[PDB]
């Protein structure tokens, strides 16, 4: 499973 | 199991929430994308995430969105098929379950995320982008309103009143004013030592 | 310093530690993340003196370290090695620091021996080269060593099979830390305290 | 000119 940084991503990609 | 980076973290995080808010709020988003950044960067760092941290970054998240809602090519989705403000959308409801708000609390701060949505890509003479939103997500109350941007978009009147009249500033101060309706209004400890220190 | 300056650097400082924590313990993975939260904060008023200025020149120094063995990354404008980055930061490191040509030399000549040994290592032998030419009467042995290596693409040699690149970077932190107020950050003291 | 983060660039381009 993919962590905060990507579950709750604020920047886009 | 043990606090001690996770502690700091959490201030350090709640330090820049708190300065991404006031950033938000003073029109100053320059300001804003940098403390985002910042806290982007803090993500991959342990937390001690509970559902606190998790609200926190739910708002944040959908501030960054409306952020660069006026760009469109830019996405916030791996399925990079997405444009900010149907992020947006998507995060309101994650804000509307993680708040626990009702339906008609949020219905309205919704309802001008989708008009925006729209919009911007009408203004960016995105068509086919602005209808599929409008299929989308307006699919009974602002019926006038997807009337008038059915027809607006079935037509290309970027002249029109709905289109001109839109203010991209006027919308995002508000849902700024939505979305810290919602949160505690507490000075981060960081801030409230460095007033002490001066 | 200002309001956002003084927490701001309270921020930079405790990463700053947390860095060289991580590096000192091999936690390279860490290290990168925590690098990545204080580049971030270089765009926000810090307030920078000398004492700031100080601190990244240091930071900037082991994050070129730890990425060394990388030869595909690349930290100036356009063609250096990031190893070769580390040289151009020890110079800046000398200045800021105010340090001996005695007290930077042996460490300058582990990081002219560690940038030239990754090239050949990575069978680039050109940029070992250029290297070895740009940078290289004491370390006689060695740079005719390497030049031997090169000349012969002689990944077999000694100098080469014995090269340990964490030996190399921990002497390194040991020798950048030998630099630093080893004192605790505020918010590390502010966080033992509330807990 | 370039301000911090470019002139103290910590993480490579």
């Amino acid at each position: 499973s993919r962590g905060l940084e990507v579950s709750h991503r604020l920047a886009p990609w | 199991e043990a606090r001690l980076e996770e502690a700091v973290n959490r201030w350090v995080l709640k330090f820049y929430f708190h300065e991404a808010l006031r950033a938000f709020r003073g029109s100053r988003y320059g300001d804003f994308r940098q403390i985002r950044d910042i806290m982007q960067a803090l993500l991959v760092r342990p937390l001690g995430k509970e559902h606190t941290v998790s609200r926190l970054l739910r708002v944040m998240q959908c501030l960054s969105r409306i952020e660069e809602g006026e760009n469109l090519d830019c996405s916030f989705d791996m399925e990079a098929e997405l444009t900010p403000l149907e992020s947006a959308i998507n995060v309101l409801e994650m804000i509307k379950t993680e708040f626990t708000l009702t339906e008609a609390v949020v219905e309205s701060s919704r309802k001008l995320v989708k008009e925006a949505a729209v919009i911007i890509c009408i203004k960016n003479k995105e068509f086919e982008k602005a209808s599929k939103i409008l299929k989308k997500h307006m699919s009974p109350t602002t019926q006038k309103l997807r009337n008038d941007l059915l027809n607006i978009i079935r037509e290309k009147n970027l002249a029109h009143p709905v289109i001109q009249n839109f203010s991209y500033e006027t919308f995002q101060q508000k849902m700024l004013r939505f979305l810290e309706s919602h949160l505690d209004d507490a000075e981060p400890y960081l801030l409230t030592m460095a007033k002490k220190a001066l």
